């Protein structure tokens, strides 16, 4: 499996599994899962009441020093009752490593803002307000960042349509750019592309 | 910068949005005489940085 | 390249650099616009034997992630890796 | 082989022409309806049927890797020629 | 493996101090900048004489689309819709039926040239080299719907540019 | 305390930005999609899907393209169980109808049945 | 040797790094004694802080202490000691050695769905 | 049924926040009609504010009306600070849109929508 | 095979360092030329 | 293959616009260095992964 297959990094896998055990046993109040991917990325799935105590740990602890917040992300998964999956990506420049801190909320439960840990989060979770509708409590300036000013709805939710509900055009009667319900001259064509044969037997879920 | 966009256009067909580096490698192999012209660019470009 | 030597010397004096050795206009040193046809090589899996795809199936060696902890002694404190090695200053040109 | 409706409008190789009472001819008023006058159905009819001495013929449309995927055509029917599915060149077993 | 930009502690001997003060009072680096600008004044400029002189392109260039033909007049498109399945912009609209001799041929082959991102996935997905993205880039229109090509416009681009398109494919196809 | 008690029905229709016409006139369909009988694979019958009722698609006067005015005409949602899809429809105020999962009942397969002594289940050829 | 600059902007040179590290490490241990002994955070932080304090007590030279504390400049080692102290003072108030406050739902971390 | 709140503990604090947001909008409307130089009256804009508050009057969940108050404060902040233009303020008044058929018979006449 | 490759010995060396050639007189000489121009003008 | 190219990393000293300018100019220098190393160490072979 040399030329076309990605080489497995067992050293980093062992080190990240050990540090995942380390974080899981220092903070058992909030750590719910710890997993390491086959391409060696550590995920620490925590409880949403421990957003600040976990992230302040990894930023400040001398065996962690995750001083950089690379990215902050939500993922809409509507089949869960807590549909939004808040993803922190952290970079330790000291130990040359990356960690992922995952948590969850629904539309109505607020998540605590992590600007007290990473000021970088000030826009990112604000984008999570704009795109997903997740509210962040004790945020300095929480408002929209990317959508238009009168925009109704949160676009990256998966029940939100691809084109929106409204569209703009200039109207010379009122001398104004106006919004109207969206009509497309050509509809977006939906492609059912998924093959009915199982692609990956390792990821098979057990039946009912 | 125009000459490096010519490099992009020689290797992919577009000057900016190449779609050339893909998952799996690159889309197409380097055409002949491209690396010679990359060398001829690089031989002169330090003087451009120097006068900047 | 067609500059006369008076303007060429004035230009090299004003720049402070020998400009003619490195012209930013391109001339007959560049490659031909018509090239011979290539013969591109094949990859390593272009073989007629010992080339079963189950021995080179990269996507099907991807495993689901190993769950290290799940909520269903005097061991050493660990870090996510060894600490980063201090970078060495450049032997080429450190600006020192 | 382009033809013409009673409205004077040219009929395409599909067979598309607007009705007389269709308003959408007004888009060609003062302008032209761009049709292509090289009908491929007539141009592949101009090609002669290739007499071959084999039972199964292979067609790639010529040019090697500049034609189509190479296919194999059976020539055991004598009433019908063996038409390539890509290029329309039709073949016949000579015996 | 790293270097320190701008970590030069200057000399404080009277030679270097007087050099820096003469640079301050006599504007040495400003005359260096004037000298570099004066050096480009006497260079031959890089300006080509468009429209009479043209910018250099390669045979891979991705410009205006064209539906091609086999060297018998038969069109290459066998209505397989790979170019519209692969199309990242959904610019290609295809409808097909068997024509009067039973050939799998399109009746609708639309490309919206204002959706198109000109990336050439259609010509590399095409199994029979029917759709290509040719070398024409000077096709600006005065109206939006003139950039909404049907099958007639694309087959006319093929008939218009085939003498060039076939030679570009001939120059490039061993890289494909 | 730090936890409140909300015994109301979960409804977020005022927060999703969806207009009224696309809440109270749409019929979501919660269903396991049938296997394509062109194929024998069953990986597309594994999850529940929520789609909506089709609205009018008309002809574009310029090109003949399918013009629509339904924003929800391409919205297909994936759910692991029936009850998750029902909860997501009820949360968004979508009136829904549910079709039960139609698994194939198990068959009785015998290769020797093709060659029986007295039964009609012999194959006339093989 | 009086290192002229640390190289990092906003991080000034510490004149007495050894006594500063000793004071910060003993203050870390004094704060960390208020955590219960069964907590893994106290065990691990006492272990690494005792290692660092023994390395600081074992080396008079500044640069050799930088190479064997394995944390870069000595001033960012001091900065990390201040961050660890602030962290431990927060960990006393948070009490995160307690059991898990709430189980996630049954398919909360199931991917793919 | 034990959930974590946003700001309000029950519906009374929630209605208090709704009421203060309504006060802020009601005070702001003449300033908005002046500095955006809108062609509506002050009474017409205040009727639109009353309409936008009565549209959400059916909600009994404290978290949902807390988010409605938060989004109303965001819209007010985009209004007071001139971040909206005249167009974003006048998008509340669907003025270029033709009036929709309401009864059965006109909806039958125009098309297939229920 | 026929492929775009570097030549048999590779390419030549490529300059990549700063080359600011340090032209001009000393500061002593520049003030000398300036003061001499002043003295000629004054005379 | 960035572990197989040799280049330097320009580090500023004051955190200002001027050191970031000098870092970007020196990164153009080091890009010329890496391009020379890429032209000299270019291997033959295929350009896509041979997993079809
Ligand atoms: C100073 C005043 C101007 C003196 C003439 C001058 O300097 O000519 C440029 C002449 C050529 O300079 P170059 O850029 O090195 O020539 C390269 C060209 O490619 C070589 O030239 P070329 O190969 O391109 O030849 C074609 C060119 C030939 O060039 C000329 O005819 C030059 C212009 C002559 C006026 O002729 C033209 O392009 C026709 C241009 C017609 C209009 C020119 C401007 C007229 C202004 C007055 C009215 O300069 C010199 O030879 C050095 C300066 C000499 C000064 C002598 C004392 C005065
Ligand atoms: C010019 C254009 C300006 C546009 C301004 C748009 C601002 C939109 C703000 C909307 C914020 C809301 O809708 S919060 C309202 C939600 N409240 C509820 O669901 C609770 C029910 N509320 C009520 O019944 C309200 O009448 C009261 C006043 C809170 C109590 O009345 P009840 O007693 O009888
Ligand atoms: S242009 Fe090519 S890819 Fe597209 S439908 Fe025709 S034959 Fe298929
Ligand atoms: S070039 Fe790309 S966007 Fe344009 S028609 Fe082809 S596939 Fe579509
Ligand atoms: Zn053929």
């Amino acid at each position: 499996t040399r030329p076309t297959v990605r080489p497995r990094n067992d050293v980093a896998h062992k080190q990240l599994s050990a540090f995942g055990e380390y974080v899981a046993e220092i903070l058992p109040k909030y750590v719910q899962q710890v997993q390491v991917s086959c391409f060696s990325e550590l995920e620490i799935c925590i409880h949403p009441d421990g957003v600040i105590p976990v992230l302040t740990f990894l930023r400040d602890h001398s065996n962690a020093q995750f001083k950089s917040l690379a990215d902050l992300t939500a993922v809409d998964i509507p089949t869960r009752q807590n549909r939004f999956e808040i993803v922190y990506n952290l970079l330790s420049l000291r130990f040359n490593s990356r960690i992922r801190v995952k948590t969850y909320t629904d539309e109505l439960t607020p998540v605590e803002s992590s600007v007290s840990v990473y000021k970088a989060a000030n826009w990112y979770e604000r984008e999570i307000w704009d795109m997903f509708g997740v509210f962040f409590a004790n945020h300095p300036d929480l408002r929209r960042i990317l959508t238009d000013y009168g925009f109704e709805g949160h676009p990256f939710r998966k029940d939100f349509p691809l084109s929106g509900y409204v569209e703009l055009r200039y109207d010379d009667e009122v001398k104004r750019v106006v919004a109207e319900p969206v009509e497309l001259a050509q509809e977006f064509r939906k492609f059912d592309l998924n093959s009915p044969w199982e692609a990956f037997p390792a990821y098979r879920q057990p039946p009912e | 910068r125009e000459k490096m966009f010519e490099f992009y256009e020689r290797v992919s067909g577009a000057r900016m949005h190449a779609a050339y580096v893909r998952p799996g490698g690159v889309h197409q192999d380097l055409p002949l005489g491209l690396m010679d012209d990359i060398y001829e660019f690089s031989k002169n470009f330090s003087l451009r940085i120097d006068e900047l | 390249a067609s500059a006369t030597r008076l303007i060429q010397g004035l230009r090299n004096w004003a720049s402070g650099r020998d400009l003619q050795a490195k012209l930013q206009l391109r001339y007959q040193e560049i490659s031909k616009r018509t090239q011979p046809p290539p013969k591109l090589p094949v990859g390593p899996s272009h073989r007629l034997s010992n080339n079963y795809y189950c021995a080179r199936d990269g996507r099907r060696e991807a495993m689901p992630p190993s769950i290290v902890m799940s909520s269903q002694s005097e061991k050493k404190a660990v870090s996510p890796a060894p600490p980063i090695k201090r970078w060495e200053l450049s032997q080429d040109e450190p600006y020192l | 082989g382009v033809r013409t409706s009673p409205t004077g409008e040219k009929v395409t190789h599909t067979g598309q022409v607007y009705d007389d009472e269709d308003y959408r001819r007004v888009r060609f008023v003062g302008r032209q309806k761009e049709v292509n006058e090289n009908f491929a159905i007539d141009l592949i009819a101009e090609q002669p049927v290739s007499q071959v001495g084999s039972r199964v013929i292979s067609c790639d449309g010529g040019g090697g890797a500049l034609g189509h995927p190479r296919v194999y055509i059976n020539l055991d029917k004598e009433t019908k020629t063996g038409t390539c599915g890509y290029c329309g060149l039709q073949f016949r077993q000579q015996h | 493996t790293y270097k320190y930009v701008n970590l030069r502690e200057p000399s404080m001997d009277m030679k270097s101090v007087t050099d820096r003060a003469a640079q301050t009072l006599l504007w040495t680096e400003l005359i260096r900048g004037l000298g570099m600008t004066l050096s480009y004044l006497f260079r031959e400029p890089a300006t080509i004489n468009y429209p009479f002189e043209k910018g250099p392109l390669s045979p891979r260039f991705r410009g205006e689309h064209a539906l091609r033909r086999y060297p018998s007049g038969e069109e290459r498109c066998i209505a397989c819709k790979l170019c519209e399945a692969v199309c990242p912009a959904q610019a290609i609209t295809i409808e097909a039926e068997p024509r009067a001799d039973g050939s799998r041929r399109t009746t609708r082959y639309d490309i919206d040239m204002t959706k198109c991102i000109y990336c050439g996935f259609c010509q590399e997905a095409c199994p029979v080299d029917a759709i290509v993205e040719g070398p024409n880039f000077e096709f600006s229109t005065e109206t939006h719907e003139e950039l909404l090509y049907n099958k007639e416009k694309l087959l006319n681009n093929g008939d218009k540019w085939e003498a060039e398109i076939a030679a570009n494919i001939q120059a490039d196809y061993l890289y494909r | 305390t730090q936890l409140i008690t909300v015994d109301e029905k979960l409804d977020i229709t005022t927060l999703t930005g969806v207009p009224e016409e696309h809440i109270k006139t749409r019929k979501a369909r919660i269903f396991v999609p049938a296997r394509n009988n062109m194929q024998s694979g069953v990986n597309n019958t594994k999850k529940w899907k929520m789609e909506f009722d089709t609205r009018e698609r008309w002809e574009n006067p310029l090109m003949g393209w399918a013009s629509t005015a339904d924003p929800l005409s391409n919205l297909v949602l994936t759910f692991s169980t029936k009850e998750d899809a029902i909860a997501f429809a009820e949360k968004n105020g979508w009136s829904y109808d549910v079709e039960e999962r139609k698994v194939p009942k198990p068959k009785s397969k015998s290769y020797g049945a093709n060659f029986s002594w007295n039964k009609r289940t012999r194959v006339s050829t093989k | 040797l009086l290192k002229k600059t640390t190289g990092l902007v906003g991080l000034a040179v510490c004149e007495t790094p050894h006594e500063r590290l000793k004071i910060l490490y003993t203050k870390i241990l004094d704060v960390l004694g208020h955590i219960p002994k069964n907590a893994a955070y106290r065990k691990y932080t006492e272990q690494i802080t005792n290692e660092k304090l023994s390395i600081v007590k074992a080396e008079p030279d500044v640069k050799k202490l930088e190479e064997q504390l394995q944390g870069g400049q000595i001033e960012e080692v001091i900065l990390q000691a201040e961050n660890e102290l602030s962290l431990a003072r927060k960990m006393i108030q948070w009490k995160p050695w307690e059991p898990l406050v709430e189980e996630p739902p049954a398919s909360q971390w199931k991917w793919p769905i | 049924t034990s959930v974590k709140p946003i700001f309000s503990r029950d519906m009374n604090e929630a209605k208090r926040r709704v009421r203060e947001l309504y006060r802020a909008w009601y005070r702001e409307v003449p300033n908005t009609v002046h500095l955006f130089q809108l062609d509506i009256s002050v009474k017409q804009g205040r009727d639109k504010v009353r309409e936008m508050f009565k549209k959400n009057a059916h909600v009994t969940d404290p978290r949902v009306v807390d988010l409605l108050v938060i989004k109303g404060k965001m819209e007010l902040e985009e209004t007071i600070n001139v971040w909206k233009q005249r167009t974003h303020v006048m998008r509340f008044f669907h003025e270029t849109e033709a009036p929709r058929p309401k009864d059965f018979l006109s909806k039958f006449y125009v098309g297939h929508d229920p | 095979v026929k492929q775009d490759m570097p030549p048999v010995g590779g390419y030549g060396p490529i300059d990549y360092k700063r080359n600011l050639p340090r032209r001009g007189l000393s500061g002593y000489s520049m003030f000398a030329v300036g003061i001499g121009a002043l003295l000629f003008g004054y005379w | 293959v960035y572990d197989q190219v040799e280049f330097d990393v320009p580090i500023g000293s004051r955190g200002d616009c001027y050191d970031r300018y000098l870092c970007r100019v020196e990164e153009m220098r080091q890009s010329i260095r890496i391009i020379s190393q890429c032209l000299n160490k270019m291997p033959p072979g295929e350009i896509k992964v041979d997993d079809a």
